[PDB]
RNA sequence: GUAAAUUUAACUGUUAGUCCAAAGAGGAACAGCUCUUUGGACACUAGGAAAAAACCUUGUAGAGAGAGUAAAAAAUUUAACA
RNA sequence: CUGAACUCCUCACACCCAAUUGGACCAAUCUAUCACCCUAUAGAAGAACUAAUGUUAGUAUAAGUAACAUGAAAACAUUCUC
RNA sequence: CUCUUACUUUUAACCAGUGAAAUUGACCUGCCCGUGAAGAGGCGGGCAUAACACAGCAAGACGAGAAGACCCUAUGGAGCUUU
RNA sequence: CUCGAUGUUGGAUCAGGACAUCCCGAUGGUGCAGCCGCUAUUAAAGGUUCGUUUGUUCAACGAUUAAAGUCCUACGUGAUCUGAGUUCAGACCGGAGUAAUCCAGGUCGGUUUCUAUCUACUUUCAAAUUCCUCCCUGUACGAAAGGACAAGAGAAAUAAGGCCUACUUCACAAAGCGCCUUCCCCCGUAAAUGAUAUCAUCUCAACUUAGUAUUAUACCCACACCCACCCAAGAACAGGGUUUGU
């Protein structure tokens, strides 16, 4: 049984399951984007979220320097993390990463998942775009939509 | 094995099927297959099971003369029986002696 | 239930066979004949 | 065994002999070596039988083959088209006489399981039986419990 | 022959669109039917004894602690009653049973994930589709038309219900945990057998009888807990506070009847018949209904004198 | 009619009808009263199945078999019968069904005392 | 516990052919627009997800040459420039990156 | 009434036995027990006694979509009294 | 009345017992002489395999089962975790 | 132990790659009572019964493995002791 | 029957069945006043304890209990476990033997394999038993001593089925040491009216009553949105939700 369990079993245990979270998401920082099996990045994500929002509680509060030092294995990543990540989500409340499927590995067939913080300079991804509104289902909808609109101000 | 052994049941479950197939055809004219079998023997009718049973299918007016025969001789042994021997033997009860 | 002991027809306990009505007469039936032998035998 | 095999219900060729009868055997083949051990009891019957034979049946056109051959043999062909391939290897004179007429006789059927050993197409005279042969009507052909003019 | 869902072909403009206009059409269906009794209902008969009348369904929204007048404390689970309408009326002679039926359904789900013929059928009753439909034995005279809202002032302080709900879902387990085996002990020279059923039929029948205790799945199953005292009725957010504890997860739905026990047979004379009505009330129940024993929230502390 | 079957003797007390559920306790004995008032046409389907052969059509035969407890037939059955077989078994006459010329063509046998309180 | 009997070819035909054991026909490939190549509708396009790659790893080696070492992490946001362009006014202040090629079409200038 | 018998010549295999009826012995007037005697059956066919080596019917060999038979089915129901 | 491989009926007949014993045929092979799309009369012999936990080789069953393997990201440079 | 519970790792199950072993007369391989070389999936009498996977279990297949090591037999061996 | 192997004591685990009933139910008799007993008829739904020594089955003993039942199931169950005992190879004591060795003796030590092909089975879904306290009552009974039954009220234990408010192990949850719910019968006899047999007679006489359940009711019940995501659902599959598909 394993009702209301929100975290996963990976790796060699507790421990290792940060250090193989916390690997992901240095990679992720220097690079800004990175592709890992599906399971490891949906895990991952929460982690990568929650450390811009303490990026912008400043270089200057302890505690989140203490949190960024653990979670940054390479110290050079952490200026950028105040400096760069977190000055461009100031705007933001959250979302500040997108997650989408790939193809499978081509060795051992895993699910995989591409991982980036938005607003990167990389080329971007072919995201999945909704069907155009000048579809014939869109535009038999937008009809109704007017119609109701002009009964209602009536 | 089978093959050589079944030559006996095939003879046997022949006659079991003209048997239930004369039995039925019995019961429709209210006769019993013991009734119809023995009393044709009384008459000098010779026909065996399998000829009984194709009569039956196949011409049901001649089956039902021989149920009503069997009926009739059937009937007259009972007369018989019950008499002292003050009565004359039978229509239907005669022999016909050979030499 | 309702075993027999061992095999069925032999040992000292059997399982008992009674006789029908038929083997009677079958038996009636063979007797005559061995005693009309008796008579014709005695000529 | 007659699972293991086909089977054929008993049957005539043309209604032969309801008219009249046609003998099936419509030609005889011989293959009879000259020199062949085997076939010595095949030449003598090729001197003494095979012209009084077909003296009897002039409607089978006999064919006389003398060749080298290891296995002499008799091929009968029938009117219906079946063919029969009999070996006369080593047989006497005797031998091949019963089976020459015995192929005379057959009617180039298949020989193989017969169903029933015999045949009508004309079972029944006074009707066949059904359900209703034997029993009586009803007034107004009423079913059992039903209300008539209700 | 490929597979669609709602807002495959939607596009963005459009999504936002048309959940707005299905949400207000739920909502204003849901609103139509506030007042049963101006819509030609069908003859509201007195009860008579005998008479079995419609229970509800109901979602479990968690346990809460109270105490009795005598200082006991009795824990109770709290049922809310959440879109509960009548759906069904099938009559004794069709409904192939002994009795006639009522089908109840609870709770609004979206139109979006169920079958046409579930969804026509909702179109003709003219209700948004519910998750679960339940089916209650009724007598001739507790018959509600179809359509009818039934809220948790339908039950009373101090009756007894039944409630049925699928137990949590153990999944495949052990005999030890599925049916309380002892098991083995864990030293003393056991090898590999501490949780194992161990011998399970004897040598002689060479077989295992039928309903043999193995591993295999627990739970998930409907159970049903009798004769549960109703404490309290919140009137305004329609909850029934119900004792002790009921089968299944909090936020799943129960089926909520009358008690059956022979104790409980023939209480329903001073209860709702066939089912309240809150428009027809004369006068508004008050937010809360107590049970005479129950310490209300308000009322001074307890004093042994 | 087959809730008005009669049996001979006391088979109705005695006749006892034999199942097993398959569960361990699963063994059931029913007296012949006990089945009919619970099922009124089990009786008669029991005596017919065990009669038929002891093979897969067997269970083909019983799809011909209609039973009914009462005088109620289904019209669709009632319109398709052909001919009713006569009842195997002369129900007697209770002695309130005798016509008075039965009765009186029935000798008395016997004469009682005149001074007996009978 | 040992196989007490052979397993027949017609039994074993039966549980390697059941439905349970043939693979499944799947309905949601579809066609990529961008490039004709078939996708999966939950997944991303194999080949334009490839193209974006080849393009990101050139780029990234152009980010390693400026960066000339290790442990080297800029703390200014960065634009690639493609031949024949400059950097814009929201581009002051940023490491450039230049691409020696022409910007793709599918990679749009901000 | 029947057709075998002895002798001469030349050999092999069998020499670890079961039940049934009958006369007995041992045992416990136990054993599907053990030991002799007389006979049968089995270790060969077929039918019957529910299935069935040993009980009953029956043997000599093939074909038949004829026929007459052999053995062959279990019966029973109960306590008033001067 | 049913009911056998008993008996009769049409036709045919060497054609239902272990060990053992007598007899009539015979596959293929080689040789002598024939034969010459595969045979004949004889003479010879490593002369016939549904069974030895047989020998060798092939391929099944168990079974696609038991079991086995590669720390992470990345520009493949490098860095990180242990 | 009363009396067990929770979590981690391994194993496990699913996907991908690779891919053994004992075993196997043939099997179209149910249950009850009875029978029988004396303890029946296969016989008699009943009952039951569309077809086919996956995961468990160990009551039966007198389950697999080893031509019983106990016991007896063989004018079969061998070691040791000895008037 | 089995020696080209049917694993051999007691225990653990799980129990299936018989009734010749240990306890609980219903009755007859009594040298049955009552309270306790004795004996017989009926009843197999439910129940039938924990410990010290011993390998023990038993037995003895301590403390309990409504009661600590008798048996069968390959002396049920080792492809589920255990190995103290018994029953190899080491060794000691007593005894036997010239010795090698031996003993229905005692004593210390001594390897318990198996990946499940087939049969069978893997939620017989839901009516429960019992003790005690109070009361009846110091009443019926009896010379006294002693001392009930039925009815009613409550409170518990066990069993079954669930649950997480608190407590506890714990901490998006799973658990017990915690909490909640739990509903019919059962036939042995005792009596009327009344014939054979004009009284009488409870009747394998016709019949009436105690005296019975068509076990009641409950639960379950609509189903080409379904690629994908989530889940109190789950090995896989299946199931629920997505009006929560940036
Ligand atoms: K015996
Ligand atoms: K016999
Ligand atoms: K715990
Ligand atoms: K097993
Ligand atoms: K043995
Ligand atoms: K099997
Ligand atoms: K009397
Ligand atoms: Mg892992
Ligand atoms: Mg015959
Ligand atoms: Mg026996
Ligand atoms: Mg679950
Ligand atoms: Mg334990
Ligand atoms: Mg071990
Ligand atoms: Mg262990
Ligand atoms: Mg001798
Ligand atoms: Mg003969
Ligand atoms: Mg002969
Ligand atoms: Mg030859
Ligand atoms: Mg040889
Ligand atoms: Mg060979
Ligand atoms: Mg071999
Ligand atoms: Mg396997
Ligand atoms: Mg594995
Ligand atoms: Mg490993
Ligand atoms: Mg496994
Ligand atoms: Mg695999
Ligand atoms: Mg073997
Ligand atoms: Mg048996
Ligand atoms: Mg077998
Ligand atoms: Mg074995
Ligand atoms: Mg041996
Ligand atoms: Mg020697
Ligand atoms: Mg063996
Ligand atoms: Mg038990
Ligand atoms: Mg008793
Ligand atoms: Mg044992
Ligand atoms: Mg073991
Ligand atoms: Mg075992
Ligand atoms: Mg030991
Ligand atoms: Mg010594
Ligand atoms: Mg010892
Ligand atoms: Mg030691
Ligand atoms: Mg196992
Ligand atoms: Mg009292
Ligand atoms: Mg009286
Ligand atoms: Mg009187
Ligand atoms: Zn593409």
């Amino acid at each position: 049984i394993s009702h209301g369990r929100v975290f996963r079993r990976m790796g060699l245990g507790p421990e290792s399951r940060i250090h193989l979270l916390r690997n992901l998401l240095t990679g992720l920082v220097r690079h800004e984007r990175i592709e890992a099996p599906w399971a490891r990045v949906d895990e991952m994500r929460g982690y990568a979220e929650k450390l811009i929002d303490y990026g912008k509680l400043g270089d200057t509060n302890e505690r989140a320097m203490r949190m960024a030092d653990f979670w940054l294995t390479e110290k050079d990543l952490i200026p950028k993390l105040f400096q760069v990540l977190a000055p461009r989500y100031k705007d933001q409340t959250g979302g500040y990463t997108r997650m989408l499927q790939i193809p499978n590995r081509s060795l051992d067939r895993a699910k995989m998942a591409v991982i980036e913080y938005k607003g990167n300079c990389l080329p971007p991804l072919p995201l999945p775009r909704r069907d155009s509104h000048l579809t014939l289902l869109n535009q038999l909808l937008q009809g109704l939509r007017q119609d109701l609109r002009q009964s209602q101000e009536a | 094995v089978k093959c050589t052994k079944a030559r006996y049941l095939k003879k046997k479950n022949m006659r079991t099927l003209w048997i239930n197939r004369i039995t039925a055809a019995s019961q429709e004219h209210g006769l019993k297959y013991p009734a119809l079998i023995g009393n044709l023997v009384k008459c000098q009718v010779e026909l065996n099971r399998k000829v009984l049973a194709d009569l039956a299918i196949y011409e049901p007016k001649t089956f039902k003369s021989l149920a009503a025969l069997a009926s009739r001789r059937r009937h007259e042994g009972f007369a018989a029986a019950l008499g002292d021997g003050k009565e004359p033997e039978g229509i239907f009860s005669r022999v016909v002696q050979y030499h | 239930r309702g075993r027999i002991p061992g095999r069925q027809w032999i040992g000292k306990h059997r399982r008992p066979r009674f006789v029908s009505l038929r083997a009677k007469q079958n038996m009636i039936r063979r007797l005559e004949i061995e005693a009309e032998n008796h008579y014709w035998l005695s000529m | 065994t007659a699972r293991g095999t086909p089977s054929r219900f008993l049957a005539s060729v043309l209604h032969n002999g309801l008219g009249r009868y046609v003998q099936q055997l419509q030609r005889l083949s011989f293959s009879v070596s000259r020199d062949g051990a085997s076939s010595r009891g095949a030449r003598e019957f090729v001197e003494r039988e095979v012209i009084d034979f077909a003296r009897r049946n002039p409607g089978v056109v006999i064919y006389v083959n003398s060749r080298p051959c290891c296995v002499p043999r008799v091929v009968a062909e029938y009117l219906n088209g079946a063919v029969r391939e009999e070996s006369i290897h080593c047989k006497s004179v005797e031998e091949i006489s019963t089976l020459v007429q015995k192929l005379a006789d057959q009617s180039g059927l298949d020989v193989i399981r017969i169903r029933k050993p015999f045949h009508t197409d004309n079972p029944s005279i006074q009707g066949q039986w059904h359900p209703f042969t034997n029993k009586p009507t009803t007034f107004r052909g009423l079913r059992p419990r039903e209300v008539q003019d209700p | 022959k490929s597979g669609t869902w709602w807002d495959e072909h939607l596009s963005e403009e459009n999504v936002p669109f048309i959940k707005q206009l299905v949400s207000d059409e739920d909502k204003a269906q849901l609103a139509s039917k506030l007042c049963p009794l101006k819509d030609e209902p069908w003859p509201i008969h007195p009860w008579e004894p005998g008479s079995f009348r419609v229970g509800l369904i109901a979602l479990k929204l968690g346990m809460m602690p109270l105490w009795t007048k005598d200082g006991q404390k009795h824990v109770v689970t709290l049922l809310q009653v959440q879109d509960c309408h009548v759906l069904k009326y099938t009559s004794k002679e069709n409904c192939n049973g002994k009795m006639a039926t009522l089908s109840v359904g609870g709770k609004t789900v979206s139109r979006f994930r169920k079958a046409t013929s579930i969804l026509e059928f909702y179109r003709e009753l003219g209700l948004p589709p519910k998750q679960t439909v339940k089916i209650f034995n009724i007598t001739d005279n507790a018959a509600i038309k179809p359509g009818t809202p039934l809220y948790a002032a339908h039950f009373r302080p101090g009756q007894y219900v039944d409630v049925t709900a699928k137990t949590i879902g153990k999944g495949f387990q052990g005999v030890m945990k599925r049916w309380g085996f002892k098991g083995q002990p864990a030293t003393h020279g056991q090898t590999k057998t501490h949780r194992r059923p161990g011998a399970v039929a004897t040598g002689d029948i060479g077989r295992v009888w039928p309903g043999t205790k193995m591993p295999g799945k627990m739970g998930n199953i409907y159970r049903t807990e009798y004769g549960l005292k109703v404490w309290r009725i919140n009137t305004k957010h329609n909850i029934i506070y119900v004792n002790g504890s009921v089968p299944g997860h909090k936020n799943c739905l129960v089926k909520v009847k009358d008690s059956k026990l022979p104790a409980y047979k023939d209480l329903g004379k001073n209860l709702p018949f066939p089912t309240y009505f809150p428009d027809g009330d004369e006068e508004e129940l008050p937010e809360d209904l107590y049970d005479e024993n129950v310490c209300q929230p308000g009322a001074p502390s307890i004093t042994f004198a | 009619n087959t809730r008005h079957i009669a049996f001979s003797g006391n088979k109705w007390e005695q006749k006892v009808y034999s199942s097993h559920t398959g569960y361990p306790g699963g063994f059931r004995q029913v007296t012949a009263a006990q089945l009919h008032l619970r099922d009124p046409v089990a009786i008669v389907k029991l005596a017919i199945y065990g009669m038929l052969p002891k093979n897969l059509h067997r269970r083909t035969m019983m799809e011909r078999l209609h039973l009914f407890p009462d005088e109620y037939i289904p019209e669709d059955i009632l319109k398709n019968l052909v001919e009713e077989l006569p009842q195997p078994r002369k129900i007697p006459k209770r002695l309130d069904e005798y016509t008075q010329e039965e009765i009186d063509a029935f000798p008395r046998l016997w004469t009682p005392p005149e001074d007996y309180r009978l | 516990a040992a196989p007490k009997n052979r397993r027949t070819i017609e039994v074993n035909r039966c549980r390697r052919r059941n439905p349970q054991k043939l693979i499944k026909v799947k309905n949601n490939i579809d066609v990529c627009p961008e490039c004709g190549h078939l996708k999966q509708k939950h997944v991303l396009c194999a080949y334009c997800y490839e193209k974006v790659c080849k393009e990101t790893a050139e780029i990234r080696r152009q980010i390693g040459k400026q960066e000339g070492g290790p442990f080297k992490a800029p703390t200014i946001e960065t634009v690639v420039l493609y031949t024949g362009e400059t950097p814009s006014e929201q581009d002051q202040g940023k490491r450039i990156i230049e691409r020696d090629r022409k910007r793709p079409s599918w990679f749009t200038q901000n």
